[PDB]
């Protein structure tokens, strides 16, 4: 429940993070204009990415690890090849098919990339053609975050509709309509089982859902917690729910009961991103105080 | 603990030196936030200093100016307005001859936008600059269509004083914030002179806080 | 704004085929998934120092 | 892709000095670390010199200290190495080598053409036999026998194995005992314990001929293996 | 007469030290509290705190060891080290005030140049040069030892007083000129600037003139009783050994000036928290945190107690 290492970030601010497949390396995204691939054990940065567009709000690390995706409000998604013959980092192709701000990019597969944008719709992209194969419409609000299943077949996205809409990747078809939120879904996360998911939003209430149930199992709310929720993540075995908050501290609620199991108050600033490794040894927390911190 | 670890240390030192140099190079440039509304004279203002947001860079004397034009965003403003928390100045453009155009007149809704952007929490202390546009047409055509509450003469000076006064009355939670207003003639040579003196005054007053003086 | 509703309501009617579960069985999935990976969970059952590489 | 062309590898008076340099193009040599490897006219690759990306750390061998010098040039994008006090053992077929260093990087991946230079403790590794007669289609194995264990405290051993095609630049087959290199068929696979090591050549055909080498990467004085010929 | 006035003065020295020590001890910690999100003035006031209270605290230590009537139980090595600390602390404090005022000038007037030069590494550069200059001044002071009375002396020759006049000129007058120059240029650059309000203009005028006035009224009359030596000893009219009343009046003047200079020395970290406006808010939240970790409010304890008694 204490800090084990402190990356201290790179230069200014930190918005989003994504744990790699190796479970040793992470990607850090920030408004400064530099994307940094980090090492957890050695506390040494292993890659630096300049950005043509300074404004970036999302980052994705591929499950293979060959590619990393960064994008922002410029309407252009940039996918960079980490492993090149030159050894540099070069954007594979520009992805400019949205009229809004690219809120969250996620890597279904090397070929198939899912992007959520301010155009109030999502679209599957192919790297070879740079063309949308399936465009998921229906979200009235601008889709702010999507969570992908482990199977990479069914995924859910969330917007400023106070609702979540499931999507099938193959046919571009809305699969479920989840409702129960009172405010904009700031972030969404998928259960590692693939059968459920829980969300948090600005109404300071975390909410658990199941894809087939389409129903609220139980809400996680505290009277002292008026602070809105910016990040949600899960343990590998359940019985845990790590959650960022607007109160400048992170909190850990039990998945089944939501007691005040863990109080997490290291970061001085708003916890922008909260990520857990795929095997689950450590939790990484990032914020706009320029600091990245990994605890256990 | 071998040659691989020593080499990783050297590379990690290398990228940090490069990062520090790039940050020091970037810190000099002055960031400006343009908030042009429709036919507010965006083409005019970009000509006078000479699918997402449009970035421009103009150099005045010894000072660099990077200004980001948020144009045709077509999205909820709150979700990305805080990305410009660190900006030094917010430039506003408002047409003056839009007092005869109803979509809710454009002046009233522009006032509401100014009230919202002034009264927010992030912009507690950010200096606000506002420009004007189409004032010669406004003086030529002119009152009762948009502001019957004036009950004053259609004289351009008197009417323009009334309009600018009411717009500067939108200083909500702006005790620390300043409203530099300007009678933009739309043909004045360097209206960036107002911007340079305004940003210079802001830099001076913030330098006092940097020393702890004020 | 009259047209926007049209493709919306078919989007409702294409969700007539909602899959169904029971919320108690839905939470039964949640609890039964726990003990499968609880032997490798280092948050409720933290790994001791020899098996822990984060020291 | 990449280009490494060495410059002016010729005759040198005994004990004298001569500037050698691998002209470089097509890669981020600013961000890449560089090595040099000697090849005696018949047998024996051994490491010579190291220059890092930031030109901060300079590592030499037992006979290499002082009498050699290394240098670089980032705007013109090339690599220099000056050698003084050249004798018979100092004559070798030096190969300009690039090697980037981080987690999962593949050092010693690309090589040049060579320096035709003719004039006029330490970890010990030896492969068992230097000659193995083979048949095009049956699986063989060759073993490099170290003298100390290569298993570091962090639980990951450091061990890189090399193939040399007859007359040209060598390649990297497998790095740190478990990871095949790019552009290499899967038929080659290293194996062994933390102290004893052996190859797994499977279904060899008429491009695997050449000499095979081993290397440690647990101490800064890197020393390759003796080399093993795989004749048909 | 001299012995009783000296002993009550050094009792008041002990009292001033007891009243002043925790303020400078906490001052160092607050300077470390700002050094992370710190400007040039933060680490400069950090070095000022690290140059403060060492002699100001240890002066009463050797007072209460032996109440000074020129008794030296030590080997006098600590008294020479003592003088080396006292004089150097005075000189670094005054020229540090001069250099913070110069940095204020270069920030206010040459605002474009300053931001690049305001790295904290550039802040800890000139300080060592100031100290090593004082050290070269003090090297002859170490050499000119006659194995005689060092507390006070007066003579026709005034070789030591001639060196002290040189130290006065090289250490006091030119610093005063620098201080006056930068503050009056601050005055003019403020009054020609119209964007800043008149009330804020008056407030910075009051703060800067207050700092200049306290520096003047404390250190300068001491400098007057140093500069009187040149004329008075040169004509022999201000030097008669048999007519001891002149030595008496100069000694009483010197001990009173030393008392008020030590008062100003104590007041320098007090001035560091008084005149600026930000310090009011920072001291307010420091008081709030002190009350929070002290648990002196006990309001929740009071609620629990009134619940338990019923
Ligand atoms: C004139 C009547 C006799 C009583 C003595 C009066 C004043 C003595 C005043 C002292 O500052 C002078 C002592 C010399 C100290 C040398 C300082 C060295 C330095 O810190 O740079």
């Amino acid at each position: 429940m204490r800090t084990r290492r402190t990356l201290r970030g790179h230069l200014a601010k930190i918005y989003a993070m994504h744990w790699g497949t190796d479970s040793r390396l992470l990607v850090s995204a920030s408004q400064d204009g530099k994307l940094i691939i980090w090492d957890s054990y050695t506390t040494n940065k292993v890659h630096a990415i300049p950005l043509r567009s300074s404004w970036v709000m999302t980052c994705a690390y591929a499950p293979s690890g060959n590619y990393v995706a960064c994008g922002g409000l410029d309407n252009i998604c940039s996918i960079y090849n980490l492993k090149t013959r030159e050894g540099n980092v070069r954007v594979s192709r520009e992805l400019a098919g949205h009229t809004g701000y690219l809120s969250c990019c996620r890597f279904l597969d090397d070929n198939q990339i899912v992007t959520s944008s301010g155009d109030t719709t999502c679209a599957l992209w192919d790297i070879e053609t740079g063309q949308q194969t399936t465009t998921f419409t229906g979200h009235t609000g601008d889709v702010m975050s999507l969570s992908l299943a482990p199977d990479t077949r069914l995924f859910v996205s969330g917007a400023c509709d106070a609702s979540a809409k499931l999507w099938d990747v193959r046919e571009g078809m809305c699969r479920q309509t989840f409702t129960g939120h009172e405010s904009d879904i700031n972030a969404i996360c998928f259960f590692p089982n693939g059968n459920a998911f829980a969300t948090g939003s600005d109404d300071a209430t975390c909410r658990l859902f199941d894809l087939r149930a389409d129903q609220e199992l139980m809400t996680y709310s505290h009277d002292n917690i008026i602070c809105g929720i910016t990040s949600v993540s899960f343990s590998k075995s359940g019985r845990l729910l790590l959650a960022g908050y607007d109160d400048f501290n992170c909190n850990v609620w039990d998945a089944l009961k939501a007691d005040r199991a863990g109080v997490l108050a290291g970061h001085d600033n708003r916890v922008s991103c909260l990520g857990v490794t795929d095997d689950g040894m450590a939790v990484a927390t990032g914020s706009w105080d320029s600091f990245l911190k990994i605890w256990n | 603990l071998s040659a691989e670890d020593k080499a990783a240390v050297e590379r990690s030192k290398m990228i940090d030196r490069n990062l520090r140099e790039d940050g020091e190079k970037a810190a000099r440039e002055v960031k400006l936030l343009l908030l042009g509304a429709g036919e507010s004279g965006k083409s005019t203002i970009v000509k006078q200093m000479k699918t997402g947001i449009v970035e421009t860079h103009f150099t005045f004397k010894d000072l660099h100016f990077k200004m980001f034009d948020v144009g045709a965003q077509r999205s909820e403003r709150k979700k990305w307005i805080h990305c410009f928390e660190g900006v030094t100045a917010i430039i506003f453009c408002v047409a003056l001859s839009d007092y005869d155009l109803v979509l809710m007149n454009r002046m009233h809704e522009s006032m509401k936008l100014f009230d919202s952007i002034c009264n927010n929490k992030w912009f507690t202390d950010t200096s606000i600059i506002l420009f004007l546009n189409k004032k010669d047409l406004f003086e030529e055509k002119i009152l009762t269509i948009c502001y019957p509450e004036y009950a004053g003469s259609n004289t351009y000076e008197e009417a323009a004083a009334y309009i600018q006064c009411q717009f500067e009355d939108l200083n909500k939670r702006k005790d620390t914030k300043e409203i530099y207003t300007h009678f933009t003639c739309s043909t004045d040579t360097k209206n960036v002179q107002f911007v340079f003196d305004a940003v210079t005054d802001v830099i001076i007053k913030n330098n006092l806080k940097d020393c702890g003086l004020f | 704004s009259i047209a926007q509703a049209r493709k919306l309501v078919e989007q409702l009617k294409m969700e007539a085929n909602i899959d169904r579960i029971k919320v108690s069985k839905a939470a039964a999935d949640l609890m039964a998934y726990c003990e499968a990976h609880a032997k490798e969970d280092p948050l409720l059952t933290p790994v001791p120092a020899s098996e822990n590489p984060f020291r | 892709d990449v280009q490494l062309v060495e410059s002016g590898g010729g005759l040198v008076q005994p004990g004298g000095s001569r500037k050698l340099s691998c002209s470089a193009s097509g890669f981020a040599f600013s961000s890449f670390g560089m090595h040099w490897v000697r090849q005696a006219p018949e047998k024996g690759l051994e490491w010579v010199a190291y220059i890092s990306s930031g030109s901060g750390t300079i590592y030499y061998a037992d006979t290499v200290k002082g009498r050699f010098t290394i240098s670089r040039d980032d705007p013109k994008n090339t690599l220099f190495l000056q050698m003084t006090s050249l004798r018979s053992e100092d004559t070798a077929m030096y190969y300009c080598v690039r090697s980037i260093y981080y987690y999962g990087s593949s050092p010693f991946d690309f090589w040049g053409q060579g320096t035709t230079l003719t004039v006029s403790s330490d970890i010990v590794m030896t492969q068992a036999t230097s000659s193995v007669p083979v048949t095009p289609g049956e699986s063989v194995s060759i073993s490099c026998r170290s003298s100390k264990s290569l298993l570091h405290s962090n639980g990951n051993t450091y061990l890189y194995w090399f193939l040399q095609r007859p007359g040209q630049s060598p390649q990297l087959l497998i790095y740190r005992m478990s990871n095949l290199a790019s552009g290499v068929p899967d038929r080659f696979s290293g194996s062994g314990s933390g102290t004893a090591f052996t190859l797994t050549i499977s279904r060899l055909e008429a491009e695997d001929v050449g000499v095979y080498y081993c290397m440690q990467h647990l101490e800064y004085p890197l020393t390759f293996g003796a080399g093993t010929k795989l004749e048909l | 007469s001299f012995e009783e006035s000296r002993i009550v003065l050094v009792v008041v020295y002990s009292a001033v030290c007891t009243l002043g020590v925790p303020a400078n001890c906490l001052t160092a910690w607050l300077a470390l509290l700002q050094v992370l999100q710190g400007n040039v003035l933060a680490v400069y006031l950090l070095c000022l705190a690290l140059c403060e209270l060492l002699y100001t605290g240890t002066l009463p230590l050797w007072v209460i060891y032996i109440r000074n009537q020129h008794r030296w139980t030590l080997g006098l090595l600590a008294c020479k080290v003592t003088a080396y600390i006292f004089f150097c602390n005075i000189y670094v404090s005054i020229l540090f005030l001069c250099c913070i005022s110069c940095d204020r000038f270069v920030a206010v007037v040459y605002a474009l140049e300053s931001r690049g030069r305001r790295r904290r590494r550039t802040a800890i550069l000139i300080s060592a040069c100031i100290f090593i200059l004082v050290g070269i001044v003090h090297y002859p002071v170490f050499q000119t030892e006659d194995k005689e009375t060092c507390f006070d002396m007066l003579q026709m020759d005034s070789r030591i007083a001639g060196y002290y006049y040189a130290r006065f000129t090289v250490g006091f007058a030119i610093p005063l000129s620098i201080i006056a120059f930068t503050n009056h240029r601050i005055f003019r650059s403020i009054k020609q600037s119209m964007g800043l309000s008149a009330a804020q203009k008056a407030k910075v005028k009051h703060s800067a003139i207050a700092v200049v006035v306290i520096f003047l009224v404390c250190f300068a009359p001491y400098h007057l009783v140093l500069l009187v030596k040149a004329a008075a000893f040169s004509y022999y009219r201000g030097d008669r050994n048999a007519m001891c009343g002149l030595e008496e009046r100069l000694y009483t003047a010197s001990v009173v000036f030393l008392c008020l200079s030590t008062v100003n020395g104590v007041a320098d970290p007090i001035i560091y928290v008084l005149a600026t406006d930000h310090s009011r808010q920072e001291v307010s939240r420091i008081h709030k945190g002190w009350k929070e970790w002290s648990m002196k409010t006990d309001v929740t304890r009071l609620t629990h107690s009134r619940d338990t008694e019923e």
